[PDB]
C-alpha cells in the first residue's frame, strides 16, 4: 500500500556527520507525506498534507507538476547531474528549510516544522527493520534473476550447438 | 528448431533442383551433338 | 557467428549453383532444338 | 575484506521488541568475529577469538566444523527447521548467552561479554550507511541482471530471425 524513501543527507548546520532523512507516502508524493530526521540518537518527525504542497507551489509561482517533481529530486534523493539541494534544520524552533541551488542563484523550495519525537529508538528499529525486510526481497529478485540467466543462456548455447549439428548434417 | 528442419529439407531439395538441371543438360547435349554428326554428314 | 554465416554461404552457393545449372540445361535445349529445326527443315525440303 | 551479517533478534527478557545482532568477521567466523548487539539507542560490542570458538567446542565435547556451523546458524540468521536458538542479554552485567532448545531440555550454545560503547550514534549511523550502500548494491545488481536476460533473450530472438529470413530466401530460389 504505502512506499519510503530513506536517504542520507547533510545538513549546513552539522556537516560534520551524515543525517538520514526517511520520506514516506501513500500512491504518491503530492497526496502528503511524512518526513522523519535522524543523527542515530534524536529523531524530528513531521507531515505535510498535499494541501501545503499545493499552497508552496502556488506561492512560489512554480507549476504543480514541476513542484512536485523537485520534492522528489530534493526529498528522495532523485536528483540527477545538474540539480544541487541544500538541507537546514534548525532544532531550536524545529524548521527543516531546503533549497535548490542553481548556477548564480539559489532558492527556497520547502519548509516544514518536524517536531521532536519522544520514543527515537522505536523509530531507528523500525526504520532499520524496514531495511532488512527491502534487502531480504531483493536478495530474492536478484535469486530469481540470476536463474532466469542461467535458462536462458543455456537455451542460447543449446541452440548455437544445433546450428552447428545442422551445418554439419549441410555438408553431409 | 522447425526452422532448422525446414531450411536443412529446402537445401537438399535445391541440390536435387541442381542435378536434375545438369542431368537435363548433358542429354540435351548429347542429343546436340548426335544431331551435328548427323547434320554434318 | 561462425555457424549462422556459413548457412548464409552455403544458401548463396546453392542458389548460384542451381541458376547456373539451370542457365546450362536452358542454352543446350535451345542450340539442341536450333539444330533439331535445321534437320525437320532438310528433311522437308527432300520430301517430294 | 571483511563481511558482517545484520539480524533480528528477541531477547528472552525484552520479548516486545526487536534487537539487532550485528557480527562481522574476516573470512570464516571460525577465525574470530566481532558482535555488537542494539536496540537502537545503546550499542553493547564484544570481540571473540579464535582460540575462545575452539575452547568452547571442546569444552561441549561438539566437533569443530558441527560447533562453527552451530554458531553460524544461531548468530547469522541461517536455523534449519529443526533448529531453535533463545537469546539472552543483561544490560547490567553486559553478558550475553544463547542456548539451543531441544525436546525437553536446552543447552548453552555460546556466551559472551559485551562492552557499552561510548559511540551509539555512530555505530547505529553507520549500522544504516551500511544497509544503505548494500540497498544500493543491490539495485544495481537487479539491473546488471535484467539487462543480461534482455542481451540473452535479443541473442534469441537474433538467432530465429536468421532461420526465418533464411528460409524465406530459400522459398523464394
Amino acid at each position: 500500500s504505502g512506499e519510503r524513501k530513506i536517504s542520507r543527507i547533510h545538513l549546513v548546520s552539522e556537516p560534520s556527520i551524515t543525517h538520514f532523512l526517511q520520506v514516506s507516502w501513500e500512491k504518491t508524493l503530492e497526496s502528503g507525506f511524512v518526513i522523519t530526521l535522524t543523527d542515530g540518537h534524536s529523531a524530528w518527525t513531521g507531515t505535510v498534507s498535499e494541501s501545503e504542497i499545493s499552497q508552496e507551489a502556488d506561492d512560489m509561482a512554480m507549476e504543480k507538476g514541476k513542484y512536485v517533481g523537485e520534492l522528489r529530486k530534493a526529498l528522495l534523493s532523485g536528483a540527477g547531474p545538474a540539480d544541487v539541494y541544500t538541507f537546514n534544520f534548525s532544532k531550536e524552533s524545529c524548521y527543516f528549510f531546503f533549497e535548490k541551488n542553481l548556477k548564480d542563484v539559489s532558492f527556497r523550495l520547502g519548509s516544514f516544522n518536524l517536531e521532536k519525537v519522544e520514543n527515537p529508538a522505536e523509530v531507528i528499529r523500525e526504520l532499520i527493520c524496514y531495511c532488512l525486510d527491502t534487502t531480504a526481497k531483493n536478495e530474492k529478485s536478484i535469486d530469481d534473476l540470476e536463474e532466469k540467466v542461467a535458462h536462458a543462456k543455456e537455451e542460447n548455447l543449446n541452440m548455437h550447438q544445433m546450428l552447428d549439428q545442422t551445418l554439419l548434417e549441410l555438408n553431409n | 528448431g522447425a526452422s532448422m528442419d525446414a531450411i536443412k529439407k529446402k537445401m537438399q531439395m535445391l541440390k536435387l533442383d541442381k542435378e536434375n538441371a545438369l542431368d537435363r543438360a548433358e542429354q540435351a547435349e548429347a542429343d546436340k551433338d548426335f544431331y551435328f554428326g548427323k547434320l554434318r554428314n
